[PDB]
């Protein structure tokens, strides 16, 4: 019964936390716009319609948090919690491209360093 | 291991903000036995009750706990109206703390016929302790066995 | 003391990209959430001593939750999800490996 | 949650009276000096419980049925009946007879038993159930990161 009848009379409404940190990026642009909030949820909507392409929820109680984002032309790095555990995201396909493991520091910033022709490293500096 | 616990009763008109001692009550946390010893009520103390209960007032019990102040109301028409039949009992922890106190009549009723003079000369109260209860877990072990048999 | 669990989950077909797409592993449920690979593959890290249950949570095909114990020496021993017995069932290797059978029946039949 | 076996136990407390009635037609908690039998059961339930919830109706002729949301999402509901106190261990004759099922501490969650088909709610803070005006409808609210009704 629940087959036939799929959605006479439900709903659902998808929404997303307090944008905090949202890259306008993307030259090519078909309908990628990614936003990280302040909920530990990170999504992706779209420039036409402005619908959810693909949402990624961690955590919510103390920790988790984002605290930058980096935006490179294909692909999003970014940091969460407080400098233990950094993940990289694609924005063609939602998924992982590599994480990694932080020291025990207090974040303070990041950046980007190009050797001769672009960039190959992130800087991450700690309180020490 | 024997300590004292303060009873205080309340009469007044309507309100309430006048308390005296009513008796002395032991208490032993090892063994688990509760004594009550209170004094009798004046001929005076009597006819403040019975003009109490026809105004339909509120009998309230204070008990002291070493601070805290644990307070119980009881209906005292139903009192005057049947037999002085007072129940304590006392609410503790799984260690020495001590919650309330709740005071409760069997007769329980509304009637209100009289009261007598002869019934109103001796206390009938009964001290009870009430320690935590430990709730069952699952019974696993049964079932394993009756499954297996 | 920290370790870190790893898991490999493989579809029976279609692609793994497709199914990565709204895809986590849960721990304890919400103390500890993992995400996905881009093809399969649950990293999970800052995890204290103690046994948990580890499963894929999916709309799509769901997985069958797997006990894995972890030991401060760090020996790492997978079992079958045992709630009225507590002993040993039989022993599997640490590669979690995970095979979805199918769509779970989410409508009846008439 | 259980810290010696790793598990979630689940304890049903019901409060029943004896086979005699009281006035039965003014209740107060001055009167009724009786204190009421409590059956303890427990079960075993392979999940976290975020929210929690009972399907409260007008009238209240039909079931009650116990809607729970889980870390996946889904919401499963599932009936008082099977989580009843009076569960005996061993099956004997009239319980069996009448209605009753034998106990056994193993709660298994059914896919068809399963609200939410394809919409799932990611963080499940609450739920509110509203009453409907038939007589069997009940209109149910998950709220939390996203909605669905
Ligand atoms: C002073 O207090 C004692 C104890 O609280 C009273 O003894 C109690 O007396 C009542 C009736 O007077 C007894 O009730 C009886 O209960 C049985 C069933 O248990 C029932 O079949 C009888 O018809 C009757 O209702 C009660 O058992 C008895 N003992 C207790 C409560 O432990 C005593 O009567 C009080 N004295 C005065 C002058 O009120
Ligand atoms: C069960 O509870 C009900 C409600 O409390 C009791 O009915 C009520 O009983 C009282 C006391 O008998 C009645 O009060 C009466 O008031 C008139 C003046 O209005 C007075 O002249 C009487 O002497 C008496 O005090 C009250 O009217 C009555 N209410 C109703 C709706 O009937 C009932 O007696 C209780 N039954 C038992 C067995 O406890
Ligand atoms: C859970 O949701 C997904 C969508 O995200 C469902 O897959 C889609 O289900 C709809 C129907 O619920 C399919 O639409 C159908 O389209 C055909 C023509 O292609 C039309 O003839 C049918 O009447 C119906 O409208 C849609 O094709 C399908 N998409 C894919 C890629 O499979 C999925 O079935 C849902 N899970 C359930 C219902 O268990």
């Amino acid at each position: 019964v629940y087959e036939d009848q799929v959605g006479k009379f439900d709903w659902r409404q998808q929404y997303v936390g307090k944008v905090k940190f949202a890259s306008l990026e993307f030259s090519p642009g078909s309908k990628k716009l990614v936003v990280a909030t302040e909920k530990n949820v990170i999504a992706a909507l779209n420039s036409r319609t402005g619908e959810i392409l693909w949402r990624h929820v961690d955590k919510g109680t103390a920790e988790g948090a984002v605290d930058a984002m980096l935006l490179h032309g294909q692909d999003v790095i970014t940091v969460s919690n407080g400098g233990r555990i950094m993940r990289s995201w694609e924005t063609n396909i939602g998924g992982l491209n590599w994480e990694i493991t932080l020291d025990s520091g207090s974040f303070q910033a990041l950046g980007l360093v190009g050797l001769q022709e672009s960039v190959r490293y992130i800087a991450v500096l700690k309180k020490t | 291991g024997t300590v004292g616990l303060l009873l205080e009763h309340s009469f007044e008109i309507d309100d309430s903000a006048n308390f005296r001692k009513r008796g002395s009550l032991l208490w032993n946390q090892q063994d688990g036995t509760l004594s009550l010893s209170q004094r009798q009520l004046s001929e005076e103390e009597r006819g403040r009750l019975r003009d109490v209960a026809a105004l339909n007032g509120l009998y309230r019990v204070r008990i002291p706990r070493r601070g805290g102040y644990v307070s119980s109301f009881v209906p005292a028409c139903s009192l005057v109206e049947s037999h002085l039949s007072d129940q304590l009992t006392l609410h503790v922890d799984v260690a020495g703390n001590v919650v309330g106190v709740s005071v409760v009549t069997h007769p329980g009723g509304c009637r209100g016929h009289e009261v007598e003079d002869v019934d109103l000369e001796l206390f009938n109260t009964s001290v009870q302790l009430q320690p935590p209860t430990t709730a069952p877990g699952p019974e696993t072990a049964a079932f394993i066995e009756r499954l297996e048999m | 003391d920290r370790f870190k669990i790893e898991g490999r989950a493989v579809v029976p077909g279609v692609k793994p990209q497709d199914w990565i797409s709204a895809a986590r592993v849960l721990v304890d449920g919400e103390e500890h959430v993992g995400f996905l690979k881009t093809d399969g593959s649950f990293v999970v890290h800052d995890i204290p001593s103690g046994s948990y249950v580890v499963e894929v949570v999916s709309p799509a095909y769901r997985f069958d939750p797997v006990r894995v114990d972890i030991t401060s020496k760090g020996k790492m021993r997978a079992r079958y999800v045992n709630y009225i017995k507590t002993s040993e069932v039989v022993r599997l290797p640490y590669p979690l490996q995970m095979k979805s059978s199918g769509p779970p029946s989410y409508f009846i039949k008439r | 949650w259980n810290t010696k076996a790793r598990r979630n136990e689940f304890t049903v407390l019901e409060l029943y009276e004896g086979t005699e009635q009281y006035n039965a037609t003014a209740f107060s908690s001055l009167d009724r000096p009786q204190l009421p039998q409590v059956l303890q059961q427990s079960y075993i339930f392979p999940s976290s419980i975020s929210a929690m919830e009972a399907t409260i109706t007008e009238r209240g002729i039909t079931s009650r049925h116990l809607l729970i949301g889980l870390p996946s999402g889904a919401i499963l509901s599932l009936p008082k009946a099977l989580l009843d106190p009076r569960r005996p261990e061993i099956p004997t004759e009239q319980s069996r007879e009448e209605n009753l099922i034998p106990y056994s501490p193993d709660v298994q969650i059914h896919a068809e038993r399963f609200i939410n088909y394809n919409q799932t709610v990611s963080r499940m803070r609450g739920i509110y159930t509203a009453p409907s005006g038939l007589e069997s409808t009940c209109l149910v609210v998950a709220y939390g990161l996203d909605i669905y009704q």
